[PDB]
């Protein structure tokens, strides 16, 4: 139901990412308005959102100007994602994936000290997987929850313990969640995290006062293998029918480079998610 | 000055740096605390991955800015 992408030289990290981005129609609409690398990207995503295509021209332009890699090594789809988003920037209007946080730092050791406020800007949320039921909702809750930070206190004139709290200040039309699947072992070595992290078709980002924003899952990039070698595939929604062009299909696809297959939702939800792409309802 | 790095588990560490510090110098300081070799570190600030050979000031990284650290999972 969609074109596959040929794997010329370990390019599944690109193919899988393009398959997922092409399932985000608000991102495609943003790109169309922005273009009214972007055009090279847009033309691929239009084709992939409705045969085998070749995405290598996008990699050629990226290698020329944005990312010094060779043409044939394995790479991280998440690193390519940030190369793409940061190439579009070169804040709100240039960041269709951008989440903003308002942060507050409160000194636990000096009740008189005034809190300081800060801002964080992110184009993906890189969640940590705790030690092993693992759920994306819990990882997200933990990411946004309060944390301890040590920093110099103007009032105490030494390092002191602070608590940082965060509130989401900007909601994007498109959302990329990155489940970190490389951790650092107790032996001082990298470790691939294979554990299933449960996720739903629907995701809610909380806001002040009980307000929140609902998002709907469009695609999942999955990494198979280890950090010495692996393979990326994508589960994505089919394009909508022409008679319901702004609807969201309930048909899912498994796409591994040049091969496209129908997949059940249950297969999608059972997969080992690495990047999850959502759009704001 | 101090900057903060959110590490692989979400714990946020604090580094002592200067605006003229190179990204390599910053990764070395992260290696001192976390044990992760610099060629395995991906550092992100405001969505942009930091490149070796540039300085914190090249990225407008100021006092008490926050970086995110992730590893590189290749396929």
């Amino acid at each position: 139901l969609v074109p596959g992408l040929v794997n010329l030289g370990n390019t599944c990290f690109m193919n899988s990412l393009l398959q997922g981005l092409s399932a985000c129609p608000a991102f495609i609409r943003w790109l169309e308005e922005f273009t009214s690398l972007s055009l090279t990207l847009l033309h691929l995503l239009k084709a992939l959102s409705c045969e085998v295509l070749d995405a290598s021209c996008l990699l050629d332009v990226l290698r020329m100007y944005r990312w010094q890699i060779s043409s044939f090594e394995e790479q991280d789809a998440h690193e390519l994602f940030h190369v793409i988003t940061s190439s579009l920037e070169d804040w709100k209007s240039q960041h269709p994936f951008g989440v903003e946080f308002e942060t507050t730092m409160k000194c636990t050791e000096s009740e008189e000290e005034e809190v300081t406020k800060g801002k964080e800007n992110q184009d993906s949320l890189s969640l940590s997987i705790p030690a092993a039921p693992l759920t994306l909702d819990h990882c997200l809750h933990h990411f946004i929850s309060q944390e301890e930070i040590t920093k110099q206190s103007p009032t105490l004139q030494r390092n002191a313990l602070y608590i940082k709290s965060s509130k989401i200040s900007r909601l994007p039309q498109c959302l990329c969640i990155h489940l970190q699947r490389l951790s650092w072992s107790s032996h001082g070595t990298p470790l691939k995290r294979h554990e299933h992290v449960q996720f739903n078709e629907d995701l809610r980002l909380p806001l002040a006062g009980g307000r929140g924003q609902a998002y709907r899952l469009m695609a999942v990039v999955v990494h198979h293998g280890d950090m010495h070698s692996g393979h990326f595939v994508t589960y994505r929604r089919s394009p909508p029918s022409a008679r319901n062009p702004l609807s969201t299909s309930n048909q899912w696809l498994w796409v591994s480079d040049d091969t496209v297959r129908k997949a059940s939702l249950q297969e999608v939800l059972s997969s080992s998610a690495y990047l999850l792409f959502y759009e704001r309802v | 000055m101090q900057i903060f790095v959110k590490t692989l588990t979400g714990k946020t560490i604090t580094l002592e740096v200067e605006p003229s510090d190179t990204i390599e110098n910053v990764k070395a300081k992260i290696q001192d605390k976390e044990g992760i070799p610099p060629d395995q570190q991906r550092l992100i600030f405001a969505g942009k991955q930091l490149e070796d050979g540039r300085t914190l000031s090249d990225y407008n990284i100021q006092k008490e800015s926050t970086l995110h650290l992730v590893l590189r999972l290749r396929g």
